[PDB]
RNA sequence: CGACUCUUAGCGGUGGAUCACUCGGCUCGUGCGUCGAUGAAGAACGCAGCUAGCUGCGAGAAUUAAUGUGAAUUGCAGGACACAUUGAUCAUCGACACUUCGAACGCACUUGCGGCCCCGGGUUCCUCCCGGGGCUACGCCUGUCUGAGCGUCGCU
RNA sequence: GCCUUGAAGCCUAGGGCGCGGGCCCGGGUGGAGCCGCCGCAGGUGCAGAUCUUGGUGGUAGUAGCAAAUAUUCAAACGAGAACUUUGAAGGCCGAAGUGGAGAAGGGUUCCAUGUGAACAGCAGUUGAACAUGGGUCAGUCGGUCCUGAGAGAUGGGCGAGCGCCGUUCCGAAGGGACGGGCGAUGGCCUCCGUUGCCCUCGGCCGAUCGAAAGGGAGUCGGGUUCAGAUCCCCGAAUCCGG
RNA sequence: AUCUAAGGCUAAAUACCGGCACGAGACCGAUAGUCAACAAGUACCGUAAGGGAAAGUUGAAAAGAACUUUGAAGAGAGAG
RNA sequence: CGCGACCUCAGAUCAGACGUGGCGACCCGCUGAAUUUAAGCAUAUUAGUCAGCGGAGGAGAAGAAACUAACCAGGAUUCCCUCAGUAACGGCGAGUGAACAGGGAAGAGCCCAGCGCCGAAUCCCCGCCCCGCGGCGGGGCGCGGGACAUGUGGCGUACGGA
């Protein structure tokens, strides 16, 4: 339950919000989680995603385990784009289809400098969560 | 092709003069090809131009205002483009100092009898 | 105003004038007839501008 | 003889555009707005209309400097600084 | 009316550049509902504030 | 057998009711309680590669710098961005800049007329012409400067 | 408790109940929520109110498309011609015109190319419609200047008060200038203006506004565009100021 | 019996249909509720003061009907 | 026949400050009605109310008795409950209409002038040195200007007191 009277509960303001946020909240809402192997060695479950991560797709018509790259991350929709997910177009041209992040699983990350700090942190956070409240 | 303030806060007057000339003669040409039917890669451009002036312009007047506060520091008189910029209201209050004045009767009277720290029942 | 004009041509493409009549379009934007001394020609300057 | 053909000597206007107001009341003859009161320091502004009103406030435009203000009485009206260097 | 002055001729202009059609790349985007402009002025009908 | 008129049902039309949804209102309460001659409120005109409106902004004009974040914006284009020179886009907001009217302030509302000092062509002040910059409102307070009076006296 | 193995709502020559208010089943459509019991509460049940808002009928393929003498033959473009265009013939306006130019007002309606949805109360290959582009050039043409009937600030007066009266009326009302003297002034301080005075003459008599037909110096001919000319080009002049 | 005018200053307990931020509801649910759920004090009427609207919903995703054929085209039969 | 003065009085693009206008829900001061009720109406009521003109703050105003009372007496102002739909007003008709005392929220008191003493013992502006500078202050030296005796500062205001 709730106890905070300083924020919302309430249907509207959650959706207003969510139909008009600006890019930078829109990048953690359009987060996406990991595979069991990666959680396990960095201790971590779930990161913002990115243009040139690996990943699988697990519910709709487009999954099973056939592994793939993103190409393009459309925030203003909510969705992202995968190489080989397509259909053909009534002219015979194949295009692209959108699918929420919530709904796939990464395997392979594209590291960087920021990329190494965000994780660093989000395990220090949980370590002395467990520690503390063990 | 890049233009950055952090470069340009070192150099002086004249160079940045002729690095702005050179800026507004590139995009006097560019209006020339957008009439005449130009070409989408001299298009994509002008607005690049454009920015890359203010940012010249812009260093200039932060550094040349900076010296001028510098110089009248420590003056009864000073422009009004230098005072401070709040409230006309705030600016027609006193001064922090006449805030804390007193009589000498108000202070005596602090001294002798001020407020003494008690408890009861013990 | 005439004066202003005269003077920015001379400064800019390096060359001599005659005189000027303006005009102001019904879109508000204003323009100029510009006569150039004999000396001078102007599909030759026009090409230097880049200008046919 | 009062109707159709008084009116086709309809050429004199009468009011034009302010130069204060945006709107065309302006009386030339007699030199005076009807919205505005041009010629005098004070609004017109009467109490007998809330809609009259509310369509010419404070909060109606632009609001170019209030806008600022807002946004700088939320930190107590500083100046004459920087945040820290990098 | 051929003996204008400055006020006027800025005044007009800026209506006529004002009532012109739409583009037509404007009909794809995201959150449109466009179909036409319903802010145009024919001379014949629906005469200026003036 | 025919047309035509009437009744009922099935299907197709016209028109937009009911039903289900909702980035809007209304009502109550909590906290704070801030405009401007250092030029407000409001008005006008303008600014996008492709742009009319709404929105945002002011000739540095769909935004500059500076911090926080950390790989996009997107209807089409074109290019940039190397994210271990560092730094795309967003948000914030402490520096800089902020057209014409308007209490509106050189005199007047046609954008018409001027006056003074300074720089640069006008030559090398010497005066006419051109550009450019700074001043040029009403009332009022303290003090300075020059002044008026068959006002009250003193003095030679 | 019911439910994507199908909720609400809607339709129904179907089966049935209750004196009635009303309800339960069956079939079709449709696509996401809904009901029964005990208590609570209310913006709670329409045939009307020359009711309010929206929509649809008979009337009715009706009344009508009649003020101002008038059309015809052929050819061309074109899917396509009573109405466009070219030619020819017959006719009207009849110089106080159905002609050629302008003020007030309108404001891109102007000019070319293309189109034939909509509009042009029939039609249209046309359009003052729709779309895309282009177009207004001045020392001498007008404004700007002057004042007119008149409007309107200052001083003054009055008024609870925003303010009102009034225009020479209860005002130290012009910074107006000038010949002379005085020291200075930068230019070769010659000649000057000058910031400064001592002198020196000073009336005016009321700020300001007010007419694109009143008053107000001076430009004419020829040629040139899809569209502009006393403005552009050619050629001959002239006013003002220094 | 009770006060000492014709001079002056002062916080707290109180008010708040405009403003800047926040939360909540036995409320209305597109002819209702703000006139204004949408480019609304907009379009538009008026010489001016002023008056002042109508207008919500494709679908999970545009995958928004390629190609054939009749017709001047609009509209159609097929296919998807 | 120039200077000191004020009866006094004007001027300056003189040096340095200031005021004007906008919003206006709550606040302060003036001005100020008619529908309507009375089953008619003229006093009354509607109403010190709408409209109107001014002036502000984050609250404003009021405020530390020229009081209430008649008690074995309380003791600034402001809000709440109650006193009270009362005492009183009134074509005594329709209609209007408070205060004290009691119980609570909160709670804080103080300056001048005039009498009277102190070598005006007092204030502003320019100049120079040093700290501090973005709510322009402090300390020191100028036979540097000025306001003030037609009255500046210290002691002291009825709590009765000094
Ligand atoms: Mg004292
Ligand atoms: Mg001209
Ligand atoms: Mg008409
Ligand atoms: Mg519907
Ligand atoms: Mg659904
Ligand atoms: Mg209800
Ligand atoms: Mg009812
Ligand atoms: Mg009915
Ligand atoms: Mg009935
Ligand atoms: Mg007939
Ligand atoms: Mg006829
Ligand atoms: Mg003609
Ligand atoms: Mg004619
Ligand atoms: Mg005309
Ligand atoms: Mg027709
Ligand atoms: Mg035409
Ligand atoms: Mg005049
Ligand atoms: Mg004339
Ligand atoms: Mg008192
Ligand atoms: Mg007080
Ligand atoms: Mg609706
Ligand atoms: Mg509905
Ligand atoms: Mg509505
Ligand atoms: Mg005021
Ligand atoms: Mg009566
Ligand atoms: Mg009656
Ligand atoms: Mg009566
Ligand atoms: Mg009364
Ligand atoms: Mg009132
Ligand atoms: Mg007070
Ligand atoms: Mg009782
Ligand atoms: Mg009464
Ligand atoms: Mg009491
Ligand atoms: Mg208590
Ligand atoms: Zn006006």
């Amino acid at each position: 339950m709730k106890f905070n009277p300083f924020v919302t509960s309430d249907r509207s303001k959650n959706r207003k919000r969510h139909f008009n946020a600006p890019s930078h909240i829109r990048r953690k809402i359009m987060s996406s989680p990991l595979s069991k192997e990666l959680r396990q060695k960095y201790n971590v479950r779930s990161m913002p995603i990115r243009k040139d991560d690996e990943v699988q797709v697990v519910r709709g018509h487009y999954k099973g385990q056939q592994i793939g790259k993103v190409v393009q991350v459309y925030r203003k929709k909510y969705v992202i784009y995968i190489e080989r997910v397509q259909r053909e177009k009534a002219n015979g041209t194949t295009v692209h289809v959108g699918i929420h992040p919530s709904k796939v699983v990464i395997t392979r990350l594209k590291l960087d400098k920021d990329r190494k700090k965000i994780l660093e942190r989000k395990a220090k956070s949980r370590q002395v969560g467990k520690e503390k409240g063990k | 092709a890049k233009i950055k303030a952090r470069d340009l806060r070192g150099k002086k007057k004249e160079e940045l003069l002729k690095q702005l000339d050179d800026l507004k003669v590139e995009l006097s040409q560019l209006r020339v090809a957008k009439v005449t039917g130009g070409a989408a890669s001299k298009l994509s451009k002008i607005r690049v131009v454009r920015k890359s002036i203010a940012r010249v312009l812009t260093v200039i007047n932060q550094t040349q205002k900076e010296n001028l506060r510098k110089f009248y520091k420590g003056k009864k008189y000073k422009p009004l483009d230098l005072r401070p910029k709040k409230t006309r209201a705030m600016r027609r209050r006193l001064n922090k100092h006449e805030e804390s004045l007193k009589t000498k009767k108000q202070q005596r009277k602090e001294r002798l009898y001020p407020l003494r720290k008690y408890a009861v029942k013990a | 105003n005439k004066h202003q004009i005269k003077q920015a041509v001379k400064k800019l493409y390096d060359i001599d004038v005659a005189k000027v009549n303006t005009l102001i379009r019904p879109d508000g934007e204003k323009k100029a007839y510009v006569r150039l001394a004999p000396d001078y020609d102007a599909l030759d300057v026009a090409n230097k501008i880049g200008i046919i | 003889t009062k109707g159709t053909s008084s009116f086709g000597k309809r050429r004199n206007k009468t009011h034009t555009l302010c130069r204060r107001c945006g709107s065309k009341a302006y009386h030339l003859q007699k030199s005076t707005c009807g919205k505005c009161g041009y010629p005098a320091k004070r609004k017109r502004k009467y109490n007998w209309s809330a809609k009259a009103k509310r369509r010419n406030t404070t909060g109606t435009g632009r609001m170019r400097h209030l806008k600022i203000v807002y946004r700088r009485f939320r930190h107590g009206f500083r100046e004459g600084t920087t945040p820290k260097p990098k | 009316s051929s003996h204008k002055t400055f006020r006027i001729k800025r005044f007009l202009a800026k209506k006529q550049k004002q009532n012109r059609p739409i583009p037509q790349w404007i009909r794809m985007k995201t959150g449109n509902k466009i179909r036409y402009n319903s802010k145009r002025r024919h001379w014949r009908r629906t005469k200026l504030g003036l």
